[PDB]
RNA sequence: GAGCCAGCGAGUACAACCUUGGCCGAGAGGUCUGGGUAAUCUUGUGAAACUCCGUCGUGCUGGGGAUAGAGCAUUGUAAUUAUUGCUCUUCAACGAGGAAUUCCUAGUAAGCGCAAGUCAUCAGCUUGCGUUGAUUACGUCCCUGCCCUUUGUACACACCGC
């Protein structure tokens, strides 16, 4: 064994720069919307909820999950410093918990979640 | 007599120019040539493929002689047309633009496009006589 | 009605030296025409003088329209201290 | 232009990057045939090729068609701008690319699988079977897959 | 008093009230009347506006 | 002593049109008495502005329609003339309705 | 597809014999006549206007419309 | 100011209107029929057709100062660019809006 | 490919309107600069459908463009439940539609685009506009509705009646 099945990834190398390389280069490294959004005024965004989802990951049991970041902001972008913590994404109803991995990189919160429950009756 | 630009049927003019660049090997390449539409409407790029710019700069001169003074847009509004945009109906969206200004420049270039005051440009006198030895060679070919 | 007294007394003294009021039916606008207070504050304080008389209020197009009766006009003139023969708009100033 | 003279009858319905290659007709045609490749695309690959659009072309060369197979293979190699691709931006920091047979088959069904593993709207939606686009269903398309 | 009591309503169907309902339906915008239509209809008379052809 | 020529635009801009000819006519006429050189009153394209709007409220019903619509007459009169004269043609002959306008700038 | 679209020698040969004969040709009198197909059958009437034979009548696109000389 | 001429002109027509409204809101006790507005240069003209003409008035510039006030604070206008007036109405009976008024109220006060 | 012609309009200074002209970009779109508060500048809105020469020839084909995947753009605070545009790729149903039923009598019908309206952004909608421009009546009460007249009426909340 060396490679671990094949790469979780966005687009080319590997995990270990990931964890490691903030936003800008995320975005950089990013689709069109996504860099549409970095240009344009980050305030209150990535601000108070990215300071609770540290803290969770401090203050964990190690090894276990980190605590549950409940979110309204589902417009957020999944970027690379909070792969493993749970945000609970709102709904109207209840803050459903989203667990952030390796491959759910760079798209919004809101797209995990599904507001409505889906239909019945004939598939 | 007075052989004039406007006693030729203008695709046999056209056409004529045409042969006449081809001729030169001096109108100078885009660099786009037939990895390019031509419209933002087109389905598919230039039948002709090989040539077909010369024809088009032709086509430009002679829009240039014939009125004022003509820039980019205006060149783009002319040679667009409609989109099959889907099971939408057609609008009208303007042709390509960088490939126009690539044509104007190169004509430009060659000595047939000249720069006007107020806006966009107008025609130079080797081009103008070009013109009207290409409408002459025309009319002897008609003859 | 929670008004900083100064503000108030701003107000008064505005509607005073006018001897009438125009007024937006603009809620959440920060600052008045004229005035240096909050438009809904000054709105308030016309409808509070309308209620113990004083004041007569029209509504008409998005625009409150203020004037003072002469109960009103005397308790301007106390509340401000202003004694006789003074400014409003009962009369005129010179020749105009 | 010229009426094909010669015996000719060279191969009818002849067999490329495991798909089948109409005989006569056209050369863009038969590449649109193919699994993968489209209209435009495959004028651009002609051009590349330096073959006439007016030939029916299923009396090709064999050396025209290894350098189509080529073109088809490699976008950056060779002169095509790399953003005139199926597929573009994909793994973690890298390169461009794209398959247009069995290839390009195989390369959606990966992408498909990455979508579902995700769990994203889009990807839901396709477990689903059902719209992935937005479109309205209250009244259209009523039978599906 | 209160901090947060607007979001931006800069531009839409919130932010272009009326003159006269300050509704948001039906609001004729055309050269700057600014009117709820039926409003205007009302008053198109005294506005200049005449029914002609 | 200065015969100082500007050369002066009068527009005159308005809806009710038999006023605004008359207003035109009054305007010739003074500029006759000064004697004076200009061109005569130029007019422009009618601008007619329209507002179609559904009769209805509630749009229930017949789906019907109201074209109310204003006209806007422009005139011209350019006077090849002095300072003072376009100021004294601007004291006299104002009547209501009509937007009497004035140039001034060639 | 119902034929009439390959290429050969003897096609050629049958067509050529011959442009004499027919009052107009036709890119559809051509097809179906049971010949060469649409863009083919274009290319042999083009030929056949090479060195005399058939005349023209119409010069249209698709509406290409020849005669017998002379 | 400046703007384009007919959007110039459906802006003051706007305040016409605005100022009739208003006028039928508040001189109700006055019996207030119609406005005419006349725009010169400097000073603009605000005649008022009334029944009550002396209530109109005041007492010697009153109400109306107030109106005209009133109107200035409205569209911004300084003090003297704006003169009021307010005039008898030439047969109150060939008028409609008068009528109306009147028919209101005698129908407030409780007749037949 | 080439030819290349309309009419209704609309359009900003306290905002951010239309935006030519120049350079970048296959595009979309960016940029610099203007001109326009408007018979002046956008705008001859050189709109389409059309006309000409060539390429495919009657094969679910290059007809048809849906669903799809990806990227590039833009509007906005926010685009996944694709806003819209563009680029490549996918190529589904549908060979003129049964019972039924709509609209129409001349610059009409039908086709074709423009246009403002809503509008930050979105046109398959709408009110207008012009362009191309026919077929067949120029009658009748067969149907449908409506109108009257004479008739009959235990109805008058009037046939959903009594
Ligand atoms: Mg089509
Ligand atoms: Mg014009
Ligand atoms: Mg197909
Ligand atoms: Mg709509």
């Amino acid at each position: 064994r060396k490679r671990s099945f094949k790469t979780y990834s966005y687009k080319g190398v590997d995990l270990e720069k990931l964890l490691e390389m903030p936003t800008e280069d995320f975005v950089k490294l990013a689709p069109a919307r996504v860099r549409r959004k970095f240009a344009r005024g980050l305030s209150e965004k990535p601000a108070g909820l990215m300071k609770k989802l540290r803290a969770a990951k401090l203050s964990a049991p190690e090894n276990e999950k980190p605590a549950v970041v409940r979110t309204h902001l589902r417009n957020m972008i999944i970027v690379p410093e909070m792969i493993g913590s749970v945000v609970g994404v709102y709904n109207g109803k209840v803050f459903n918990q989203v667990e952030i991995r390796p491959e759910m990189v760079g798209h919004y919160l809101g797209e995990f979640s599904i507001t409505y429950t889906p239909v019945r009756h004939g598939r | 007599p007075g052989v004039s630009v406007r006693d030729v049927p203008a695709q046999d003019f056209i056409n004529n120019y045409a042969s006449f660049l081809q001729r030169q090997g001096k109108l100078e390449v885009p660099g786009y040539v037939d990895i390019v539409k031509t419209s933002a409407g087109n389905e598919l790029p230039p039948q002709d493929s090989e040539g077909w710019f010369y024809k088009r700069a032709a086509s430009v001169a002679r829009h240039i002689y014939l009125r004022k003074q003509v820039g980019v847009g205006k060149l783009n509004k002319l040679y667009g047309g409609a989109k099959n945009r889907g099971v939408r109906p057609h609008k009208h969206v303007d042709a390509s633009g960088s490939i126009n200004r690539k044509v104007l420049q190169s004509l430009e270039k060659l000595g047939v496009v000249e720069i006007s005051p107020k806006g966009g440009r107008r025609i130079s006198d080797n081009g103008l006589r070009d013109l009207d030895r290409i409408a002459a060679a025309t009319l002897e070919d008609e003859e | 009605m929670l008004i900083p007294k100064e503000d108030r007394k701003k107000i008064y003294q505005h509607l005073f030296q006018e001897g009438v009021l125009v007024a937006k039916k603009d809620f959440n606008q920060p600052k008045h025409e004229e005035i240096d207070t909050k438009n809904l504050f000054v709105i308030k304080a016309l409808q509070s003088l309308t209620s113990k008389g004083f004041v007569k209020t029209q509504f008409s197009w998005q625009y409150y329209y203020y004037t003072l009766t002469e109960e009103g006009v005397v308790y301007l003139r106390e509340y401000l201290n202003l004694p006789e023969h003074i400014f409003p708009a009962t009369y005129l100033a010179g020749q105009s | 232009s010229l009426v094909v003279q010669e015996q000719g009858s060279f191969q009818h319905i002849l067999r490329l990057l495991n798909t089948n290659v109409d005989g006569n007709i056209n050369v863009v045609y038969a590449l649109t045939t193919i699994r993968g490749v489209g209209r435009r695309y495959a004028n651009l690959v002609c051009k590349k090729a330096d073959v006439d659009l007016h030939k029916r072309a299923g009396e090709l060369t064999q050396e025209e068609l290894e350098r189509i197979v080529q073109i088809m293979q490699n976008p950056t190699h060779y002169k095509i701008p790399a953003w005139f691709l199926n597929r573009q931006k994909d793994v973690n920091d890298g390169k461009d690319y794209h398959s247009l047979a069995n290839n390009l088959e195989s390369k959606l069904r990966d992408d498909l699988e990455r979508l579902k593993k995700i769990r994203s709207h889009r990807g839901i939606r396709h477990f689903w079977g059902l719209r992935v686009r937005g479109q309205h269903t209250k009244t259209t398309g009523r039978r599906r897959a | 008093e209160n901090v947060w009591y607007s979001h931006p309503r800069k531009f839409g169907k919130g932010s272009r009230q009326c003159r006269i309902s300050g509704s948001h339906s039906g609001l004729i915008r055309k050269y700057g009347l600014n009117i709820d239509r039926q409003s205007f209809r009302e008053k198109a008379n005294d506005i200049g506006f005449y029914k002609y052809r | 002593q200065e015969v100082v020529i500007h050369k002066i635009r009068i527009n005159l801009t308005s809806t009710k049109v038999k006023q605004l000819e008359n207003v035109s006519a009054n305007i010739i006429k003074n500029a006759e008495t000064f004697k004076l050189v200009k061109k005569g009153p130029v007019r422009l394209p009618t601008k007619v502005l329209k507002i179609s709007t559904r009769k209805t409220p509630n749009g229930e019903g017949s789906k019907t329609w109201d074209t109310y619509e204003m006209r806007i007459h422009k005139r011209y009169i350019d006077l090849e003339a002095p300072a003072h004269i376009v100021k004294r043609i601007t004291q006299i002959t104002i009547e209501p309705g009509v937007d009497v306008e004035v140039i001034i700038a060639a | 597809a119902k034929h009439a679209v390959v290429l050969d020698q003897d096609k050629f040969d049958r067509i050529m014999k011959e442009a004499p004969t027919y009052r107009y040709v036709s890119v559809s009198v051509l097809v179906d006549r049971f010949k060469l197909g649409g863009s083919l059958a274009r290319v042999a009437l083009r030929h056949l206007e090479n060195e005399g034979i058939i005349k023209p009548v119409s010069k249209h696109s698709k509406q290409a419309i020849y005669t017998r000389a002379t | 100011a400046i703007i384009s001429k007919k959007r110039k002109l459906v802006a003051d027509g706007v305040f016409y209107a605005e100022l009739n409204e208003f006028f039928t809101r508040e001189l109700a006790e006055e019996g207030y029929s119609g406005v005419e507005v006349r725009v010169t240069p400097t000073k603009t003209e605000i005649i008022i057709r009334a029944t009550k003409v002396q209530d109109v008035v005041g007492e010697n510039g009153r109400r109306i100062n107030e109106l005209t006030l009133l109107i200035e604070k409205r569209f911004k206008y300084k003090r003297g660019t704006i003169a009021l007036y307010a005039e008898r109405v030439h047969d109150r009976g060939l008028s409609a809006v008068a009528q109306a008024e009147s028919m209101k109220f005698k129908l407030l006060n409780g007749l037949a």
